[PDB]
Formats: structure tokens, C-alpha cells, sequence
């Protein structure tokens, strides 16, 4: 945390990123499913269900 | 006892080639008959390649209207090893000269490329009698009919939608050069006879024809032909308000081929699942 | 197999071709020589693509005009990688001393020749039958080899398979029987084979032939596997392809009575409203 | 002398050369014959494409040899 | 399949390097012994569940389902998993296509059985087809 979230020209850009990376393992994980668990989604995503549906 | 297409006369063909008819009037090819053998070597060679270029030379004739082929070699491929065998032609004891080039499209429809109509261009203007084959191996594989392309060009400085199946890169080749050749009708002949009685062998099969698996074998190839159809009856339409008889024909040729196939089925539905119920 | 010849069909239209054209330039049938090329793989003939070799025959007596052969060697090994010098083939009945010659000649190129005899003034059902070829018989005194003839097989290829098909009647006569007829000629060989198996079995019943216990076994699951696909989905499936083409006949004969409407209309307006 | 070149078709053309004349001299001859230029054309004799630098010392015939005309594309 | 029975010989010649824990309890070895085990399955099945693919290759429904889409998504099994159901369908036939083919195996059969009779009894079978058409 002191040494990575400490400027400013990182700490904005952050955000950006934890989302996606978890765009990416969302998409991979969806690729051999035909129904999925939205709660199993976020378990997978350690986010929660509210923010699952909104990604 | 037909036949006549052999027995090479020499002195109608010199007669023929010294006339020059097609000079005076560009569309006088219209008829290409390729020979049993030709065909089969053709498609030999072009699915010999997988999807690798092929290309060789086909021996043959002119008569009248008509483009006569009855004998078809490979080629080695650029270099001087394609030079070099191209004296077969003339080395071997045959009396049919050479009339044209046969070229494969492994996947990329059968239309002419703009180097191919190039060459074909310096072909027709230094070798009067000359046409291109442009049959493609993956189509016939897949579908199981034989595409043919027979392709003759236009004259420098001169002028005067079938196989449209290429989805995205060379369609834009397609649009450019496409008034810069004519497809010729092709119409097969067989010499009867001895390859009559000997094609029996096909009947030797006799399970590919029980199972053919028809109505999906080509079941792009029917949705092309309705696209295509479609603009053709659009077309028949704006010019109405005679394009509408070749729509017409193309419209039962399609659905002749359908229902063939259907009949297939049924037959097959008849003989196996009917019995012992 | 027992003896691993496998003839491919492009050799047979290449030897009908070759015959017919002679036949065509010099007026009457004439006797002509080939060679048959392939892959060999210890115990495999595999013939394939076969050309000229035209050499002499002159009156009653074959020249050695293998030199053109030698030279055609190095042209056809530029298109075919894979393919080597096998045998040769002749038009013609029965084997004859002027074959035994031609044969002896072709054992200095290759060790292990073959003899093609594709017969053309045949006139019986079944195909003539390929190559008569020998492991040469020795005699103590002369040779006088003969030949034993072993079988053949007719091993294709996908292309060659498509290629055959489409020479083939397929699509005057009308294309509905001429679609008709090689459904008709497969359904009758088929219909052949099953009638000569139920009459073995008929035989077996009877006792004319002795008890093969496996025979009838495999009969047995022939007959029990004869319901082919008799499933609900197979049922849907099909109705919904004769749903389908029937659309399709629909659209067409719509087509069909547009284009003779459109006639019809074309040669009133020409008789009655002369504008 | 006056020897005959034939195309792939069967076209035969007569030209008249001298012995010492080049290979060059031959396709322009065949140039005021037809029009083919010289780069898009090449010339066989016994199966093996002529060299663009011989005088036609091994190629006497005397009696009228028959050449093989080829067409190709500019450079390959 | 690959039972257990048949693998503790083999985990006596492998290296001691190759018995290491992959984090999970499972050593190396049976490791690539269940994915190998879902493969071969994914031929015998149309379709199973979570549950009945564990009781086959242990490993009951936690990591079941996980292996499952771990081979997929990187090409090695096709299929595709329904988590609501939970059942993962493998490979299904179009009911046509498999028409044709047992219709080909049918006419092989009768070929296979065609060859029999002949070599049992060439001179009863020669005679025999000849006047059959006539
Ligand atoms: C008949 C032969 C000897 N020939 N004569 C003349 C003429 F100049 F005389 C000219 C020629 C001659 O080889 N042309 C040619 C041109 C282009 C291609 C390739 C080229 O574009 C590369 C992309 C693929 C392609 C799709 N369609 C044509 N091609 C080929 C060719 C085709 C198949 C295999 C090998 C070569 C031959
Ligand atoms: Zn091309």
C-alpha cells in the first residue's frame, strides 16, 4: 500500500484496473457455460451480487 | 454410334485457326465441353494440394461455338522447371495441341483474380484460342458437385454473381475485376462406348448412394443459390416495370436439386426405418 | 487382404482414353502398352496415374523403345514425389506370348512388374479384371513363365470417388429419372446381396450347405439391427426437412406461374390493346 | 537459316536468321512477326530454355529447327 | 476410465519429484488421471450430472464441476456446462447424420456377411447369384 497506492498518477488509476482483470476472468469463466449462478459468479469475482450485475 | 469428338482432323482445325473467327466478334465462345478424363484429373491435382495452389495446362480443341478439351497435365509448381515441362506438349505423340490452363481456388469461390485475368489477357492476345479453369477443391469436397470456372476474358479496351460465397477478404477482388471476363456454359460429354460400359465401377459404390446425406451436405451451397436468386428476380423486376426466365430456370433448378434430395430421403426412409416395425 | 493390389479408377478411364483416341486416329482397334505407377509399401501395389509409354509394335514384334520411358521418368518425377515405375498395362483377351516378350522386356527395369489386360470388346456384366500379374514360375530348362492371376481391389479416393460420381449419370431422359435410375441400381444391388444372404440362410435351414454357427449369428443381428433410426427425434427431424423442401417446391412454383403469368400478359397486350 | 518457331497452341511463325545471329535477334524477329516483346517471351530448344547470351553455335540445324515459344509474365 | 486399482504400481516407479500436492490434497498423479478420466468419459456420455460425475471419478461436486470448465474454455473437451441443472452436456448427435451412418454400417454388415458365405462355400455361392437376376 506504500508503495504502489501512494502517488496520485497510480492511486487514480486503480480503479481502471481490479476491473479488468475481473472483466477477463469473467469472461473466461462464462466461455463453457449455457446458464450460470449470478452468486456463483461472485464468489469467483469477490464482489458482490449487486456489483456482478452491474459488470 | 455418336462419339465424332475424337479422330482429330487436321486440315478443319488449321482451316479454323487460320480463318480466326473470334476476331470479329468478342463473344463468340460460349460452350467449354470438358472430357471425363480432364475432369478427373483436374480434380485430382487440385485436391492433391489440400489447401496449396495448383495449376497446369489442359489439351484440347475448337469447333464452331464450342471449346472441345480432352486432355489435362500438371505442372511442377515459376521457374524454369515449369518451362521446362511445358515441352510435353509437344513431346508426346497427341494431336490436340493445347487450348487452355486450369488453375485451383482451394476455398476462395471460383471467380478470376486480377492477375489471373491479366494473364489470361496476354494468353488470348498472343494464343487466340485460350480459356481458364478456375474449379475450386474445397467446394466440391464439401459439397459434393463439381464447380467449374471456365472463364474467358474480355479484349484490352473494351466493353460490353454465381458462385458468391466469399464472406469478407476477396469479395473486394471480386467487384474490381468482374466485367473483365465472361463464364462460358459447360457442358460435359462423354465418349460412350468404352467409357460408358466401364463407368459400372461407379455402381460398385452403391453406399454412398444409399447414405448420401443430401439437404446439409450443401446446405450452404442452397442458400447462396436463393441469395443470389433473390437480386436476380429483383433485377427481372426493375426491368420489367428476358431476366425473368433465367430466374425462373435458376428457381427450379434449385428446387429440382431440393426435392431431389428429398425423394432421396424418402426412398431411404422407405427401405430401412419401414421394415421390421 | 491376401495378395495387396489396389487398382484406382482414374488407371481405367486413362487406359479407355488411350485406347479410344488410337482406335479414333487409326481407324481400327489397336493394341497399345503402358506403364502403371504407385506406391509401394513392401506388401501394397496401389497403381495410380499411368501415361503413354507408347514404345513400337511393329508387325508381329515389340522394340525396346524403353529410352522414351527413361526420359519420361525424370518429367513425371517432377510432378509426382511419391510415385514409382510398378508395371505396365495392354488391351486385350487372354494373355499371349507377344505379353510374355513385352513382360520379359519390363523385368530389366523393375523386379516386380505387373500386367494389366483391361479388355475392351468385353461383353459380360462384371468389370474385366485389372492386372494378371506373376510371381514368375522357374523350371528346370527354359523358364516359360506364366502368369497367376491374383486379386484386385478398387480403393478410392474422396476426389476420385466425386470425380467418378459426376461422370456418372447424375444431376431428353429428364433429370427425375435420370436422379431415379441410380437410386434404382443401388437399391437393386442391395436387394441382390440381401436375397443371396436369406437364400444361404434358407440353404443352411434346409441342409444343402453345413451349420456355420456364426453365419446365422451375424444374420440374426443384421436383422434385429434393421429398424434403423426409429426415434421420436428422427421422426421430428424428418418431417421438419419435408416441411421444409415443400416450402421450397412452393416457392419456385410460385416463380414458375409468375414467369408464365408474366408471358400470358406480354401476348395479350399485343392482341386485344393494340396501344 | 530459316527455321520455324511454334507456340503452345500450334501457331507456327517462319524467321530467317544467320548463323551468327543472337538469341535477341531471334525474339525481335518474332517481334515484328507478332508483337510479343522480348521479356515477356521465352524460347525452348530440346526442353532447355536458351540462354540470352550464345550465338546459336550449338543450336545448328541447317534445315530448319523448331522452337518453342512460351508466354510468361514480366519477371516471373 | 482409469480405476485406483491399477495406480499405486505406477506411483512406485515416478520420480519423488513427481508425487508432490498440488495445493489441493491431490498429488500429481491423480491429477492428470481425473482430467484423463473426464475425457474418456465425455465418449461414453451424452451428458451427466455433478453429482453422478463425482460418484465415478471421487472428487464429488466441489472440483468436479471446476475440472469440467477448466478443460473446457482451453480446447482439450468440448461441452458445454448448465450450472442450474447441473448437468454438463458433452456431445450430442443431430439425429440425421446418424441415420446415414448406421445405414452404412448396416450395408458394410451385409458386405462383412457377403465375404463369409463365400469363403465358406465358394461353389455354392458362384452358382447362386448368376441366376438370381435371371
Ligand atoms: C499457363 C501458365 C504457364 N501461365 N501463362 C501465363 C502467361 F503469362 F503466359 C501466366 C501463367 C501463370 O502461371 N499464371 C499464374 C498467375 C497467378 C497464379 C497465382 C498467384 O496469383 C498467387 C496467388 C494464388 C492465385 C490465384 N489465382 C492465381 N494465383 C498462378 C498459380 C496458381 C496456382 C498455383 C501456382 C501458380 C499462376
Ligand atoms: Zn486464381
Amino acid at each position: 500500500h506504500s508503495n504502489i497506492m501512494d502517488d496520485p498518477f497510480i492511486r487514480e488509476h486503480i480503479e481502471e484496473l481490479l476491473r479488468n482483470i475481473r472483466t477477463q476472468v469473467l469472461i473466461k469463466l462464462i466461455k463453457p457455460y449455457t446458464r450460470i449462478h449470478i452468486p456463483f459468479i461472485s464468489k469467483e469475482l469477490n464482489i458482490d451480487v449487486a456489483d456482478v450485475e452491474s459488470l | 454410334s455418336i462419339d465424332e469428338i475424337y479422330k482429330y482432323d487436321k486440315k478443319q482445325q488449321q482451316e479454323i485457326l487460320a480463318a480466326k473467327p473470334w476476331t470479329k466478334d468478342h463473344h463468340y465462345f460460349k460452350y467449354c465441353k470438358i472430357s471425363a478424363l480432364a475432369l478427373l484429373k483436374m480434380v485430382m491435382h487440385a485436391r492433391s494440394g489440400g489447401n496449396l495452389e495448383v495449376m497446369g495446362l489442359m489439351l484440347g480443341k475448337v469447333d464452331g461455338e464450342t471449346m472441345i478439351i480432352m486432355d489435362s497435365f500438371a505442372l511442377p509448381v515459376a521457374y524454369e522447371y515449369m518451362a521446362a515441362y511445358i515441352e510435353n506438349a509437344k513431346q508426346v505423340g497427341r494431336l490436340e495441341n493445347a487450348i487452355g490452363w486450369y488453375h485451383s481456388h482451394p476455398g476462395y469461390g471460383c471467380w478470376l483474380s486480377g492477375i489471373d485475368v491479366s494473364t489470361q489477357m496476354l494468353n488470348q492476345q498472343f494464343q487466340e484460342p485460350f480459356v481458364a479453369v478456375v474449379i475450386d477443391p474445397t467446394r466440391t469436397i464439401s459439397a459434393g458437385k463439381v464447380n467449374l470456372g471456365a472463364f474467358r476474358t474480355y479484349p484490352k479496351g473494351y466493353k460490353p454473381s454465381e458462385y458468391q460465397t466469399i464472406p469478407l477478404n476477396k469479395i473486394e477482388d471480386f467487384g474490381v475485376h468482374c466485367k473483365q471476363y465472361y463464364a462460358l456454359e459447360v457442358s460435359y460429354f462423354k465418349s460412350s462406348l468404352d467409357r460408358k460400359l466401364l463407368e459400372l465401377l461407379w455402381n460398385k459404390y452403391w453406399v454412398n448412394t444409399l447414405s448420401s446425406s443430401s439437404l446439409l451436405t450443401n446446405a450452404d451451397y442452397t442458400t447462396g443459390q436463393v441469395f443470389d436468386l433473390s437480386e436476380k428476380l429483383e433485377q427481372s423486376e426493375a426491368q420489367l416495370g428476358d431476366k425473368l426466365a433465367k430466374a425462373t430456370r435458376d428457381s427450379c433448378k434449385t428446387t429440382i436439386e431440393a426435392i431431389h434430395g428429398l425423394m432421396s430421403q424418402v426412398i431411404k426412409d422407405k427401405l430401412f426405418n419401414q421394415i421390421n416395425i | 487382404g491376401s495378395v495387396s493390389v489396389a487398382l484406382h479408377p482414374l488407371v481405367i478411364l486413362n487406359i479407355s482414353d488411350h485406347w479410344i483416341r488410337m482406335r479414333s486416329q487409326e481407324g481400327r482397334p489397336v493394341q497399345v502398352i503402358g506403364a502403371l505407377i504407385g506406391k509401394q509399401e513392401g506388401r501394397n501395389i496401389e497403381v495410380m496415374n499411368s501415361f503413354e509409354l507408347l514404345s513400337h509394335t511393329v508387325e508381329e514384334k515389340i522394340i525396346i523403345d524403353k529410352e522414351y520411358y527413361y526420359t519420361k521418368e525424370e518429367q513425371f518425377k517432377q510432378v509426382f514425389k511419391e510415385l514409382e515405375f510398378l508395371g505396365w498395362y495392354t488391351t486385350g483377351g487372354p494373355p499371349d506370348p507377344s505379353d510374355i516378350h513385352v513382360h520379359k522386356q519390363v523385368c530389366e527395369i523393375i523386379e516386380s512388374p505387373l500386367f494389366l489386360k483391361l479388355n475392351p470388346m468385353t461383353k459380360h456384366t462384371d468389370l474385366p479384371v485389372s492386372v494378371f500379374e506373376s510371381v514368375i514360375d522357374i523350371i528346370n530348362g527354359e523358364a516359360t513363365m506364366l502368369f497367376a492371376e491374383l486379386t484386385y481391389t478398387l480403393a478410392t479416393e474422396e476426389a476420385e470417388r466425386i470425380g467418378v460420381d459426376h461422370v456418372a449419370r447424375m444431376t431428353e431422359n429428364s433429370t427425375v429419372a435420370e436422379h431415379l435410375i441410380a437410386q434404382h441400381s443401388a437399391i437393386k444391388m442391395l436387394h441382390s446381396r440381401v436375397k443371396l444372404i436369406l437364400e444361404y440362410v434358407k440353404a443352411s435351414e434346409a441342409g444343402e450347405v453345413p451349420f456355420n454357427h456364426e453365419i446365422l449369428r451375424e444374420a440374426y443381428a443384421l436383422c434385429h439391427c434393421l429398424p434403423v433410426l426409429s426415434t421420436d427425434k428422427f421422426k421430428t427431424d424428418f418431417y421438419d426437412q419435408c416441411n421444409d423442401v415443400g416450402l421450397m417446391a412452393y416457392l419456385g412454383t410460385i416463380t414458375k406461374t409468375c414467369n408464365t403469368m408474366n408471358q400470358f400478359v406480354n401476348k395479350f397486350n399485343v392482341l386485344y390493346d393494340r396501344q | 537459316m530459316l527455321i520455324k518457331v511454334k507456340t503452345l497452341t500450334g501457331k507456327e511463325i517462319e524467321i530467317d536468321i544467320e548463323p551468327t545471329d543472337k538469341v535477341e535477334r531471334i525474339k525481335e524477329r518474332v517481334e515484328e512477326k507478332e508483337g510479343i516483346p522480348p521479356q515477356q517471351q521465352r524460347l525452348i530448344y530440346s526442353g532447355k530454355q536458351m540462354n540470352d547470351e550464345k550465338t546459336a553455335a550449338d543450336y545448328k540445324i541447317l534445315g530448319g529447327s523448331v522452337l518453342h515459344l512460351v508466354l510468361a509474365l514480366r519477371g516471373g | 476410465i482409469i480405476r485406483g486399482n491399477q495406480l499405486q504400481e505406477f506411483a512406485a516407479m515416478l520420480m519423488p519429484h513427481q508425487k508432490a500436492t498440488t495445493a489441493d490434497g491431490s498429488s500429481i498423479l491423480d491429477r492428470a488421471v481425473i482430467e484423463h478420466n473426464l475425457l474418456s468419459a465425455s465418449k461414453l456420455y451424452n451428458n451427466i450430472t455433478f453429482e453422478e460425475l463425482g460418484a465415478l471419478l471421487e472428487i464429488p461436486a466441489a472440483k468436479a464441476e471446476k475440472i469440467a470448465s477448466q478443460m473446457i474454455t482451453e480446447g482439450r473437451m468440448n461441452g458445454f456446462i448448465d450450472q442450474i441443472d447441473g448437468i454438463v452436456h458433452f456431445e450430442t448427435r443431430e439425429a440425421l447424420p446418424t441415420w446415414d451412418k448406421q445405414i452404412q454400417s448396416l450395408c458394410f454388415q451385409v458386405n462383412n456377411l457377403l465375404e463369409k458365405i463365400s469363403q465358406t462355400a465358394p461353389e455354392w455361392t458362384a452358382q447362386a447369384m448368376e441366376a438370381q437376376m435371371a
